[PDB]
């Protein structure tokens, strides 16, 4: 963002996900996930 | 789970005698390792 | 009987539905996965008052990372690093 957002911003998603452009993106400091962790898969 | 089946065949000197015999069960370790590879141990 | 083992572990409550044959999740899948043909009985019982700790009890650990499935009753104790990215990073990384 070009700015960040507070908790206000939730942002509704037909749009095809794929989550390794978000580790594309950058690093993470932490990554948790209650479902699978590489997850990209409805 | 490691099955270990075995025979002692002691009759044919030379080599692989080609005889017909047949390995009894011996023991079913439960290791539950993959073991991808082995080898042997000499004295 | 004839061969019979006891396998003794904890887990959290939303997780003993894993424990069966055919279940998946991160239990299932990466800590123990039990084989789709079982015969044998699994007992759960809460262990709140023995287990837990009011800051936290991080004895107990779950693997949330690896490379492929566990077979049936096979365990793996690796610390190895895992990538969840494309960087091949080694150690604590920004995507290991
Ligand atoms: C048993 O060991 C083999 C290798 O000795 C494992 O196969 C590797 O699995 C990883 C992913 O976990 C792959 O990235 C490698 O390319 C595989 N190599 C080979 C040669 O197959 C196998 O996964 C192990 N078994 C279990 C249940 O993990």
């Amino acid at each position: 963002a070009t700015r960040f957002a507070s908790v206000y911003a939730w942002n509704r998603t037909n749009c095809v996900a794929d989550y390794s452009v978000l580790y594309n993106f950058a690093p993470f400091f932490a990554f948790k996930c209650y479902g699978v962790s590489p997850t990209k898969l409805c | 789970y490691f099955k270990i089946y075995s025979k002692h065949t002691p009759i044919i000197g030379r080599d692989f005698p080609q005889g017909f015999s047949a390995l009894e069960p011996l023991v079913d370790l439960p290791i539950g390792i993959n073991i991808t590879r082995f080898q042997t141990l000499l004295a | 009987f004839t061969n019979v083992y006891a396998d003794s572990f904890v887990i959290k409550g939303n997780e003993v539905s894993q424990i069966a044959p055919g279940q998946t999740g991160n239990i299932a899948d990466y800590n123990y996965k039990l084989p789709d043909d079982f015969t044998g009985c699994v007992i759960a019982w809460n262990s709140n008052k023995l287990d837990s700790k009011h800051s936290g009890n991080y004895d107990y650990w779950y693997r949330s990372f690896r490379k492929s499935k566990l077979k049936p009753f096979e365990r793996d104790i690796s610390t190895e690093i895992y990538q969840a990215g494309n960087k091949p990073c080694k150690g604590k990384g920004p995507n290991c």
